[PDB]
């Protein structure tokens, strides 16, 4: 067709590490902590 | 408007699909188609090696490179894809590269290209239903079995997008998106805001 | 998922010349051009 | 390995069909490349017609270089296939971790007809950056040009049909877009006892 992927061979297991960040962490700053315009946590 | 003097995004609609019996449904997840954000508060969020966003934004030109904050429609099968138009007052091969970042590294990329066709003066590319990578299938399928969207906020905390548009012949850069989620409210639609990148 | 692929636009008129360049007539034969022997002999 | 450079070189080029029924399998090469002998050279000047010459055809990337990457394949493709799937499967080596980029060209009268783009990452292996190109999908357009082309009577129209018909593969590295190696094909048809065979050339500008 007209696309190209390249997946990296760890992509399932880096899936499960984004949900378990959260749901079994074991260090990324928050947005909320940067300097960011208000409307950045506002929806339109 | 996500655009310089010679190439502009007219549309971005990311999608989902489904066809049962005589039934069809379209489910959109984001779809586009301005205030300022520092560029430095989000280089660690994308890869910071050759060809980073750091280094795409040095080599410019900076009016290129922008950040839409979205919030993207997970209320709602057999086709996941995004279609998309640009416009540019320059006969180029469109290449788009879309960069899925997890914890500010790439896990996937997908690299598509588009002829020119010359239409009311101007040249428009299209890609037409570009199939969603499974890796974001199975991220929308999962972020939509957990109970509340509080999770789902702070599972997106560490996921990014970015896509560079460059023309083949010179691999200039003519566009630059990087891409920030929440997930939109159950009573709401696709929302987002564009920002312009700069240096402060 | 694996490829990109640009096709003219008028592929299939083209595919069809290259027949009709033959079957319902310039182009320079191999034949005639400065080549090594071994161009028209299979090993 | 004959179509290579110091840091670059093809190690197979397989194109062929496959054919199911049954759970049993068939498969046919067209083409397969890959006391070996010693060279022939051939003038590129006489070839440049035969491939696109607007910006960055075939004379304008061999003034750019390096120009020992580029070569000449005469094949006899096998067409007596007595299909499910039309593919070419590729794997280069490398002494540099490039992304490798494969772009094919298929051309009638000079001219571009099909365009097909491909990458591939590496694999380091016995201290060598592999790359594998598997079971690219033929275009339409080739697979219809080959069942074209078996659909004539005779070898002789095969061979006439084919004088205006060229591939050209260049292989960059994606970063610095530089050329790695380039290949310019030119087909006859083999006999009907015969299986594919090919002679590989130099590109040199006396």
């Amino acid at each position: 067709g007209h696309q190209i992927v390249h997946v990296r061979g760890d992509s399932e297991t880096d899936l499960e590490a984004l949900f378990n960040a959260v749901l079994n962490p074991k260090q990324t700053v928050p947005l909320r902590l940067r300097k960011l315009p208000d409307s950045f946590f506002k929806p339109p | 408007a996500i655009a310089t003097h010679k190439f502009r995004l007219l549309e971005f609609t990311a999608f989902m699909e489904i066809q049962r019996d005589e039934i069809y449904h379209r489910h959109l997840f984001v779809q586009l188609g301005l205030e300022t954000v520092d560029i430095r508060q989000i280089f660690d969020k994308f890869p910071e090696k050759s060809g980073g966003l750091k280094d795409l934004y040095e080599k410019g030109p900076q009016n290129a490179f922008y950040l839409v904050k979205c919030w993207a429609d997970l209320n709602t099968g057999d086709f996941y894809g995004v279609t998309s138009q640009y416009e540019s007052n320059e006969n180029v091969v469109l290449v788009c590269s879309t960069i899925v970042c997890s914890f500010g590294k790439q896990v996937v990329e997908k690299v598509e290209s588009e002829y020119s066709r010359l239409e009311n003066n101007r040249y428009v590319y299209r890609i037409q239903r570009s199939p969603m990578c499974e890796y974001m299938i199975n991220f929308i399928q999962k972020l939509k079995n957990l109970p509340e969207r509080y999770m789902m906020n702070s599972v997106l905390e560490n996921f990014t997008i970015l896509q560079v548009m460059r023309a083949r012949e010179t691999q200039e850069t003519l566009l630059c998106i990087a891409y920030v989620f929440e997930v939109a409210a159950q009573n709401s639609g696709t929302t987002h805001h564009i920002y312009r990148l700069i240096k402060e």
